[PDB]
């Protein structure tokens, strides 16, 4: 099924499957580390349920087991829901768009030691937009996260292969010599692992965040990792 | 939870 | 400098770079990682020596030479004792004097989860015929790519790298869509590897708590990771 | 510092 794609399809279907941009209950009245942690939690969270109905789109996926789905997925939920954010926050140079109300810069993340996960998320921003990442090539990203987190913790390798060939597509396309196709291509993917690198360490913060007084499906996904 | 929903 | 080599030369300053295997001193858990501290400290007085002879590392100021080691030195033991373990499947081969089973692994706690992801690596590489010629590009890449984010000159080398790579690839025969898949297999590698490298780092820090003794190099690159 | 020094 998925296998039987070509590269228009693939970004075709994948671009169809975007989830929406949700609103945080952001008041801007009213002043805390409790509460701007609630903000982010209570949003984290209605992205998680639309990140679920997301991941069942994504060519390839529901031909898992459940038990691999739930896994796959409980790998991959933080460094999917950072890659989301760090593309939103491409146009805003020095900020984190949380959401279209929920604009903050570095020292509003003083407020939590969230400080440290806001600068790398930042200087990932940044490096979005030197290399001019585009909203095809973020799509295919977003996608070898979900199939690559958790695969080694062989369909879902075919599938993998199928979105490094759209990849390069979309590259050739753009104007790319194959020499620069490649480059790109090394380059995309090596912003990855500092996406896995902020995930473990924004991971270790939220830990300590509940051991240290969140809602359902976040602490469910939050305990996964242990 | 996570099974549920999916 | 570095920018002047062809890819051929690339490959030959990078194995001639290579670091020699050491061996173990000739199990409880502390006596166990009384041996695997031991040679780790041993090995990252050659890692250093070896990341001098990497083409463009001694371009760089020695601030960015201190910060790419202290973010890499762990991703970079761990790729070198997968790819030496690569013929042994089951085990784990940190010195030829010291080969490892997966049980041997319960001898010490929160190390059963490590020892397993390091096994899936490096039975991954040896599903994939992983080549000396490539590991040492990896090697490479996981140095200068690791603490990057955290410049225009480390990423030109980077670019490369990919090259040899691609190049390594075309001398061997595969095609151009294979070269850009087997690209991509290799580069997503590197996030599980710096994933192990983060569980890695904790297991060491509450090693340090209890009492394993920790002191030296071994102590000072850990700490590095505050 | 240790690391300074093998660095040289």
């Amino acid at each position: 099924l998925a296998l039987s794609l070509t590269a228009d399809q693939m970004v075709s279907a994948l671009l169809d499957a975007e989830p929406p941009i949700l609103y945080s209950e952001y008041d801007p009245t009213r002043p805390s580390e409790a509460s701007m942690m609630g903000l982010l939690t209570n949003l984290a969270d209605r992205e998680l349920v639309h990140m679920i109905n997301w991941a069942k789109r994504v060519p390839g996926f529901v031909d898992l087991t459940l038990h691999d789905q739930v896994h796959l997925l409980e790998c991959a939920w933080l460094e999917i829901l950072m890659i989301g954010l760090v593309w939103r926050s491409m146009e805003h140079p020095g900020k984190l768009l949380f959401a279209p109300n929920l604009l903050l810069d570095r020292n509003q993340g003083k407020c939590v030691g969230m400080v440290e996960i806001f600068d790398m998320l930042l200087a990932t921003s940044s490096r979005f937009r030197m290399m001019n990442l585009q909203g095809e090539e973020f799509v295919c990203l977003k996608s070898i996260i979900l199939l690559n987190s958790g695969v080694y913790t062989d369909h879902i390798h075919r599938v993998l292969d199928k979105i490094t060939d759209t990849l390069i597509h979309l590259m050739a396309k753009a104007g790319l010599t194959l020499q620069q196709q490649h480059q790109r291509l090394a380059q995309l993917l090596l912003i990855l692992s500092h996406i896995r690198h902020m995930s473990n360490k924004g991971m270790e913060h939220l830990y300590s965040m509940k051991c240290k007084n969140l809602y359902g499906l976040l602490l469910e996904m939050l305990d996964a990792h242990r | 939870i996570l099974h549920r929903l999916l």
